[PDB]
């Protein structure tokens, strides 16, 4: 058995850390005391779920992860809430003023006070693991925390663990939920200090989570309740190798091998479906042909972009629930001789596929409904590269007139850094034009 | 096509399809750039200090 | 705790944050004893971001009064909520100012400046985390003008990176008190350049125009411009008193509205200006309509450089969304095209008194430069002729002062030029 | 009001459809940066495809598919039809063509050595004189359908509007780019059909007809008065069938029916007929222009299918 740390950093990564919590412990039988009565190993053991929960001499199931904001006020609601009990108090970081959308806030003037005691507490949980796989961050790229302090952990855990795994669950901005114009900064500054301490981000783009809740569950106007719970889904299905017995994905390793052959372009395009509202009366259950299709349309994607106009550079299909071989192979078949599936030369045209029985979990009450199976497409394609290309126009707009920057100068940081960041993304986008396109 | 290494256990099964061949940085460092920026921080707010000690002077002077 | 520190000085300045303080009493259900009456407990969720808990489980607001004279400060002790102010918060001269920004900030004023500070301090103090300050205060007078300045300079120095905001009554000839007001405009403008994060520029010649206009109101009195701006500041601090989606302080705020430090002159808007209830088209083609607006300032003039939209009660937020979409739109090219995405909206459901729905309106726009031309116009017709100048060099300001200052607001009118031909 | 940017200066379609908009009332056009656009009247070259569709609250529309430049390239057309098993290397009705650089088809073309007259472009029949010229080799057409008084070669142009729910429509008036000079075995003036090329280098530019454009009032007239039959039957049923052929083998590559913009697109098909009435498909382009004088009904017909039936407001196409 080999543990994996959850870190969860400012309110983005907090607030999607609760929904991703509460689901585990629901699909693993864990009540929100920390009991897990199907555990017969009282006080430890090496099950697979011991990958992501320790074990107290109570039987208490106690996530092996870290919340960490620079105000109070989300991470109080965790210490309140209904699974307050679940995580010990140490795990539960907070200072007194947050970074104010500021990227220099949260990296420099605030981050520089708090980042010892957060290593010491990754420390205490590192000190309780037997064979440490590495970290899975989860934090937006808007916020100056998310942004900044998530940058600055990132160079500290390359420092303190050279050898481990790092992923990261990065929520991209999106105008629609989002109330900051300079969230495009931040994302940049971010993914520039960020990029060669990652070996593989998975972007959730809040604008196609936003699209899909009122298409797919009939919400008017979702909240970030909603949005959590179905990246929530998502996160599980990710994560579930690591959770449950199988052989693929079983090890953070093993995502940057079969997903990532180029270590800078690292960030896979999810694909979830199906997604289907709890109120809906009449739902006909879809067959694993269906779902496998739905995986090739780009209303389904975490980011919205065409995968028809770029390259693959590698695929894999994460099924849960009731799914046999026999039925993927059929759909990849039918798929292949249907749709526009372009690999780069040097890469094999191929799926891994992987299959978990137990169906998707829900919570009661909920916006989704239970289904008989759904999968998680996670596809290595150069179109994912159109995000960075939207984001980085819109830096241009803002930076030609210095819009702002003097909130990020007066923090200490210096004008070079924003024109080194951006020219960072320019090469980012010429990677991924030689990879995916012919003249 | 071609199905290759089937692994199977009671929670799933994993496996592959081919439908086609093919054809660094210091502790150190990092608390350099923090305290760079912590005196680029000072520099300005000792600026603006400097600047209401003139005015200050100014005050008394009227 | 994200406690705001209030401070009203002059006459125009205390009129105003007593309306405040009285109007956003009503909307947390304190009553003038400073005792919680309300149905909800949304009510007293952040009531610690204006009030202190004190013993006799009273919330007494943050809230320091200051002027050269005692008049007004009796006349607040004497109005409706006067009992509710913490009785030492009083800081009172007795000199007055005669209407003179050169005693407010020079002579008399610095006299009264450190006992104000050591207020400030003590509320400051018991503070979990203070994250900044209020201003209320006329420009056009001696007091709020000079005096208000003075302290702002003072809180800058011993809290440099806290927020200072103010709301600034800006003056007009056509509602005005002595000849010499120009004069006191511009060198406070000067000051509020220099040392505020945000200026919400409030013009006595807007509220008249909206009381006398849009109202029908053919004697508008001071309390008739007061209603307009007590509501207004409601609006804008909704966001922050209530509960909800935002997880925001006055940083947060002003990182996402102020994007080159001088340029942070905000027009404030309201609507509405009567029972037929106002469908969300109305409320939001009102909130953008210069009719609407207090700094009377033409926004087809100039562009916006940030808007907020503040909308209250119980709506569809789909509709507002629509809405505020449409217009954007619809009206894209005053909206400067180098800034994505700078048009923010919040949605509190706790409506005001009285009115079901609301909206209160942010705008920085380039179009502000035109309160500023006009102040710099009245004052280079009396400048050029050294008119009304030996009240303020008899208390030792020189010619030279009043050139500097005349020259920095042509500077920011320049800026604001730079950024609307852009 | 709607509202659209302009971003190609040089498109005369487009400039005629901008000012058609215009004059509405209801559209108004904004700096070409402006984000805030329902329709894009994009660049030709690397429109930024992957920036539209990401305005909440607005639905954005685009007058070019992204992608289509695989049909309307030589190389990328020849291989879309040897690679493509709709269409086939035995395609019947696209001349054989060979891809060769200067994945090369040297010796493939050159095994096609043994009527051996060839084309290269992106005219001779020993080999050597055209793999020594550097592109596509294709065989040229030697046998083609010469209008008796003169004696001259032409090309048919059709007009295709793609709508944003793939729609295929072929505009009804084509026209014919006739030679003005006797077509010669033996230069090229007398086995070439360009506008330009006519009205320059090419003596006689007008004698038979105006701009060496002759329209299907007059072609048709012309094929019943010589050869007995009508342009329907003997041309325009091949025209039809290789439009809908061509167009129906990229829909799923690019069609945007399920994307999060919208796209359109005028293309301008041009072929060569033989002297059986035989239609052979010579080139599909991408940012065609149009006859003067179609221009303004051509301009409302998009108006009118393509832009309004997105945007409404308060048939001279044929539905293939
Ligand atoms: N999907 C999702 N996005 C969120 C959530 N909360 C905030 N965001 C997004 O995150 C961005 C704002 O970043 P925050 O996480 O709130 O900022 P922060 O990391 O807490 O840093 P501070 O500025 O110090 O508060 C915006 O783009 C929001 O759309 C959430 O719960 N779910
Ligand atoms: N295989 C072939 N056989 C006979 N004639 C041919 C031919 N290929 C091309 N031509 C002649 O050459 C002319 C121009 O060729 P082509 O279509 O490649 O030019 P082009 O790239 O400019 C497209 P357009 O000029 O219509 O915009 C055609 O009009 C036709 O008359
Ligand atoms: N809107 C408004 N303006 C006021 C009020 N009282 C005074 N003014 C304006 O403020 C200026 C006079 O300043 P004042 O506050 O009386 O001077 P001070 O008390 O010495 O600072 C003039 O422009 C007046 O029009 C008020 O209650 N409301
Ligand atoms: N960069 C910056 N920010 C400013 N205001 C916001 C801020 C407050 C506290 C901060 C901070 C930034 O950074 C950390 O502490 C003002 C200025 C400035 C400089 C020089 C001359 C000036 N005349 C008017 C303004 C100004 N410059
Ligand atoms: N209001 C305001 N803010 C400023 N911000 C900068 C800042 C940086 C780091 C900080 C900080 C503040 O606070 C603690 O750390 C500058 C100024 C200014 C104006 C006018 C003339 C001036 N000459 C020098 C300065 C100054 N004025
Ligand atoms: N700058 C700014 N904006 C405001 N409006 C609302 C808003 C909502 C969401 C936003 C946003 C702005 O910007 C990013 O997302 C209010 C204020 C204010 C000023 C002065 C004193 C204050 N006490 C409480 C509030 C406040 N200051
Ligand atoms: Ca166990
Ligand atoms: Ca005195
Ligand atoms: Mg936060
Ligand atoms: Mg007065
Ligand atoms: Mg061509």
């Amino acid at each position: 058995m080999r543990e994996c740390i959850s870190i969860h950093v400012g309110q983005a990564g907090v607030q999607i850390g609760n929904a991703c919590w509460e689901l585990y412990c629901l699909e693993h039988g864990i009540q929100p005391d920390g009991q897990m009565p199907s555990d017969k190993t009282i006080g430890g053991g090496d099950d697979s779920f011991n990958t992501f929960f320790s074990e107290t001499g109570a039987g208490k199931h106690v996530p092996r992860a870290v919340f960490v904001d620079l105000e109070p006020t989300v991470i109080d609601e965790v210490r309140t809430g209904t699974y307050r009990q679940l995580f010990h108090p140490e795990q539960l970081i907070t200072g007194k003023e947050d970074a104010a959308n500021n990227y220099a806030r949260g990296h420099y003037t605030i981050g520089k006070e708090i980042i010892d005691l957060v290593l010491d507490r990754i420390r205490k949980l590192a000190d309780q693991c037997t064979g440490l796989q590495g970290f899975l961050v989860f934090h937006s790229f808007g916020g100056g925390t998310g942004s900044g302090f998530t940058s600055l952990l990132m160079e500290r855990l390359s420092v303190d663990y050279g050898k481990k795994s790092k992923l990261e669950f990065s929520i991209y901005p999106a105008p629609q939920v989002s109330t900051a114009v300079v969230e495009p900064y931040n994302s940049i500054l971010t993914t520039h200090t960020t990029l060669e301490h990652s070996d593989c981000a998975f972007m959730v783009d809040n604008e196609a989570i936003y699209d899909i809740c009122r298409r797919n569950l009939d919400i008017e106007r979702p909240t970030y309740t909603n949005l959590n719970r179905l990246i929530s889904q998502i996160v599980s299905s990710i994560t579930a190798s690591l959770r449950f017995d199988g052989a693929l994905n079983v090890d953070l390793t093993e995502f940057q091998t079969n997903l990532v052959p180029y270590p800078r372009i690292h960030f896979p395009l999810a694909t979830y479906a199906p997604v289907i509202s709890a109120e809906k009366a009449y739902h006909e259950q879809l067959s694993v042909a269906e779902i496998t299709n739905a995986c090739f349309e780009p209303a389904n994607q975490m980011v919205k972009c065409d995968p028809r106009h770029g390259k693959y550079m590698a695929c894999c299909l994460l099924y849960r629930g009731d799914v046999v071989p026999k039925d993927v192979n059929a759909a990849i078949a039918t798929i292949k001789t249907k749709r526009s599936i372009q690999f780069v030369d040097w890469c094999p045209t191929g799926f891994k596929v992987g299959i978990n029985y137990q169906p998707p979990t829900v919570v009661p009450g909920g916006d989704l409904a239970k289904v008989q199976r759904a999968v998680c497409m996670l596809s290595n394609t150069t179109a994912i590269a159109e995000a960075w290309a939207r984001l980085d126009h819109k830096f241009d707009l803002m930076y030609a007139k210095r819009a702002f920057v003097h909130w990020y100068v007066g923090e200490g940081m210096e004008e070079g850094e924003f024109s080194e960041a951006r020219e960072d993304m320019a090469a980012l986008e010429k990677d991924y034009e030689e990879v995916g396109v012919d003249s | 096509m071609e199905v290759i290494e089937l692994n199977k256990c009671t929670s799933g099964q994993s496996f592959e399809v081919i439908l086609k061949p093919p054809s660094d940085p210091s502790l150190e460092e990092i608390q350099k750039k923090l305290e760079a920026a912590e005196e680029r921080r000072k520099y300005q707010e000792a600026e603006l200090l400097k600047h209401l000690a003139e005015k200050r002077e100014h005050e008394r002077e009227v | 705790m994200r406690e705001i520190v209030h401070i009203q000085a002059g006459q125009c300045g205390n009129q105003i944050g007593a309306k405040f303080w009285e109007v956003i009493s009503d909307e947390h259900g304190i009553d003038p004893t400073g005792s919680y009456h309300g149905d909800s407990d949304l009510q007293l969720e952040r009531i610690n971001v204006y009030y202190n808990e004190a013993a006799g489980n009273k919330y007494v607001p943050r809230a320091i009064l200051v002027d050269l004279e005692p008049g007004t400060m009796d006349s607040v002790r004497s109005g409706p909520f006067g009992q509710i102010f913490r009785p030492d918060n009083f800081v009172f001269g007795q000199s007055g100012a005669g209407n003179n920004w050169a005693k407010g900030h020079y002579t008399e004023g610095a006299e009264l400046v450190d006992s104000v500070l050591d207020v400030v301090r003590k509320e400051s103090e018991s503070c979990d985390c203070l994250q900044g300050f209020q201003l209320t205060h006329s420009l056009g007078g001696g007091t709020g003008s000079g005096m208000g300045t003075l302290l702002i300079s003072k809180i800058r120095e011993e809290y440099p990176d806290r927020i200072m905001n103010t709301f600034s009554v800006v003056p007009s000839p056509k509602v005005s008190d002595t000849v010499v007001e120009p004069y006191n405009a511009t060198l406070s403008v000067h000051q509020l350049v220099e040392n505020t994060d945000e200026t919400y520029c409030i013009d006595n010649e807007a509220l008249y125009d909206i009381c006398f206009r849009t109202l029908k109101l053919t004697t508008p009195t001071y309390g008739d411009l007061n209603h307009l701006v007590s509501a207004t500041m409601s609006g804008v601090t909704t966001c922050l008193r209530f509960p909800g989606q935002l997880n925001a302080d006055l940083r947060k705020l002003a990182v996402n509205m102020v994007p080159f430090p001088r340029l942070h002159f905000f027009m404030p808007g309201f609507a509405p200006l009567q029972y037929r209830a106002l469908t969300v088209p109305e409320l939001t083609q009102q909130m953008f309509d210069a009719k609407n607006m207090m700094a009377a300032c033409d926004p087809r003039h100039g562009r916006y450089l940030t808007v907020a939209a503040v909308f209250r009660g119980r709506m569809s937020m789909k509709e507002v969304d629509e809405q505020m979409l449409n217009v954007q739109n619809k009206n894209s090219s005053y909206f400067v095209e180098w800034i994505p995405n700078n048009v923010k909206t919040a949605v509190c459901d706790i409506p005001p008194r009285g009115l079901k729905m609301s909206a209160t309106f942010i705008g920085n726009s380039t179009a502000i430069q035109e309160l500023f031309k006009r102040i710099s116009e009245q004052f280079t017709a009396m400048f050029r002729r050294k008119a009304f100048l030996h009240w303020y060099t008899g208390e030792g300001m020189d010619e030279m002062e009043f050139t500097e200052a005349e020259s920095n607001m042509n500077d920011l009118v320049s800026e604001y030029q730079q950024y609307q031909d852009a | 009001m709607y509202t659209f940017v302009v971003r190609d200066e040089n498109s005369s379609v487009y400039a005629e459809v901008s000012r058609l908009l215009l004059a509405t009332g209801q559209w108004k056009r904004l700096r070409k940066d402006n984000p805030r656009f329902n329709l894009m009247l994009g660049e030709r070259n690397r429109l930024p495809f992957g920036r539209l569709g990401h305005e909440p609250g607005l639905v954005q529309l685009v007058n070019y598919y992204r992608g289509a430049d695989k049909l309307c390239r030589k190389a990328s057309l020849v291989k879309l039809i040897k690679t493509s098993p709709e269409l086939s290397e035995s395609c019947t009705w696209f001349p054989e063509s060979y891809v060769i650089y200067p994945t090369d088809e040297r010796e493939v073309f050159l095994a096609a050595y043994n009527g051996n007259v060839w084309i290269a472009k992106s005219i001779s029949s020993e080999a050597s004189e055209l793999l020594d010229f550097i592109h596509v080799i294709q065989k040229y057409l030697e046998k083609p359908l010469l209008l008796e008084p003169g004696h001259r070669k032409f090309d048919i142009r059709s007009w295709v509007l793609v709508d944003h729910l793939y729609n295929i429509y072929l505009y009804r008036e084509g026209v014919l780019r006739t030679s003005s000079e006797p077509y010669n075995s033996a230069d090229k003036t007398c086995h070439l059909t360009n506008h330009c090329i006519q009205k320059e280098y090419s003596k006689n530019y007008g004698r038979y007809e105006e701009g060496n454009e002759m329209f299907f009032e007059e072609f048709n007239q012309y094929l019943m008065d010589a050869l007995n039959t009508t342009l329907e039957n003997s041309i325009l049923l091949q025209i039809k069938h290789i439009i809908r052929s061509c167009l129906m083998c990229i829909e799923p590559a690019i069609s945007t029916k399920h994307l999060h913009y919208q796209s359109f697109q005028l293309f301008g098909f041009d072929f060569m007929v033989d002297e059986e009435l035989k239609v052979w498909l010579i080139e599909v382009n991408g940012a065609p222009a149009c006859a003067q004088k179609l221009y303004a009904e051509l301009c409302q017909g998009i108006v009118d299918v393509a832009i309004s039936s997105v945007f409404p407001l308060a048939s001279i196409f044929i539905k293939l």
